């Protein structure tokens, strides 16, 4: 059984949602800190005041999807409310909030967020992939991996975080046919044209989430620069490896503290990710071994 | 209130195609077409005016101007039905 909780018990866990209390906000809702009746922390989903088929599909989806996977990488619903007027989830608090709060959109004089800790990022939200894509029966495709669905908990291990737009395909298949849904930018361009979607749309989401990672910016921010040269995203950042430009395109607000090896086979990694050709897309388990240390340099040769 | 996932996809590519069939109608470039829609989707490249009326002829109204995540969106489901008319 899901916790199902009152609309009362979490009014008085956000302070009946006040401002003090948001932690996001988006057309969807907004996101309240909580404290339960046990000191436990919790981040409640206020789902908006119009009763719209976006938003219901996904809350749909979300508690669904509650018993279908578990795992430390992934953030689990800890429940849920429904009256009338209110669809609320509850999630178990993460401190450290998203990753995309961290990366510049961060407020006000937030520390940045060391190397090493994206290193660590890249590799848990890829652990929670991977299986995903293959230790779950049927497959569940994320369709939202995004560093705003990447929450860190206190110790800023990773954690991907929101199921709404999960898809579910037999385990068999090569593909399933759906809408294409997801967030412009980390949507792969052969479930773009087609509607035909697969796990590997979740590694094009996951290579442009560490552009995301390594950049410090958004995917559209990316885009517009890609532009200004005239090329397109992914021939500009592999340009960018190529020239040795990286300084280019590294979070400046690094400072420059990183070893330039370490960035440039997290590009790689995200550039084996982002190829048009699907099955030339490393699976998520083999970006697994990969950030670990096995098998870059020859996959990354075997581009070329 | 089940929420039918199959229905939503099914008007999705039916306000799609009839969308598509308009944009037939009126004599739009469509092989152009395929170009300002990926561009657009991928690179979210700035849609042209010039179509952007089109678009907001046949009803579609530019442009997914949000970073959001998406449930769905007119000019995504477009997208599939020029590319199916088209190879």
């Amino acid at each position: 059984q899901l916790k199902r909780f009152s609309l009362r018990e979490l009014q008085v866990a956000s302070d009946n949602f006040s401002n003090k209390n948001i932690l996001g906000r988006g057309g969807f809702g907004k996101v309240y800190k909580g404290r339960l009746a046990d000191g436990t922390l919790v981040a409640v989903k206020r789902l908006k005041e119009e009763r719209t088929q976006g938003g219901e599909l996904q809350f749909q989806t979300e508690v669904e999807m509650i018993s279908m996977a578990v795992h430390r990488n992934l953030l689990r619903l800890r429940g849920f409310c429904m009256t009338p007027t209110e669809r609320l989830l509850v999630y178990p608090y993460m401190a450290n909030g998203s990753v995309a709060s961290c990366l510049r959109e961060r407020p006000e004089s937030q520390p940045p967020l060391d190397w090493p800790k994206r290193q660590r990022i890249a590799l848990g939200s890829a652990r929670g992939l991977a299986y995903l894509h293959d230790h779950c029966d049927p497959k569940i495709i994320h369709r939202d991996v995004k560093a705003a669905n990447i929450l860190l908990d206190e110790e800023f291990e990773a954690v991907v975080g929101d199921f709404g737009l999960a898809k579910l395909m037999d385990y068999k298949d090569t593909h399933v046919t759906t809408a294409v849904r997801g967030t412009i930018g980390h949507i792969a361009p052969e479930y773009l044209s087609t509607g035909k979607s697969s796990e590997k749309t979740d590694v094009f989401g996951y290579g442009v989430m560490l552009l995301e990672l390594i950049t410090g910016q958004r995917a559209f921010d990316l885009a517009r620069l890609a532009n200004d040269d005239d090329v397109m995203l992914l021939d500009w950042v592999k340009g960018l490896l190529k020239e040795k430009k990286l300084e280019a395109l590294v979070d400046v607000d690094l400072q420059g503290n990183y070893k330039d090896e370490e960035v440039e086979q997290l590009i790689q990694v995200a550039l084996l990710c982002t190829q048009s050709s699907p099955m030339e897309r490393p699976k998520m388990s083999e970006v697994v071994r990969m950030l670990e240390g096995d098998g870059l340099a020859e996959r990354w040769e075997e581009w070329q | 209130i089940r929420v039918d996932r199959a229905a939503m996809r099914n008007r999705g590519n039916d306000e799609a195609d009839a969308a598509l069939r308009g944009l037939v109608q009126q004599g739009v470039n469509l092989e152009h077409l395929r170009t300002a829609l990926e561009r657009h989707v991928m690179q979210r490249l700035p849609i042209p005016l010039d179509i952007g009326s089109a678009l907001q002829n046949v009803g579609i109204n530019p442009s997914i101007d949000l970073g959001e995540s998406l449930v769905q969106h007119p000019l995504l489901n477009l997208n599939v039905a020029l590319n199916r008319m088209l190879g």
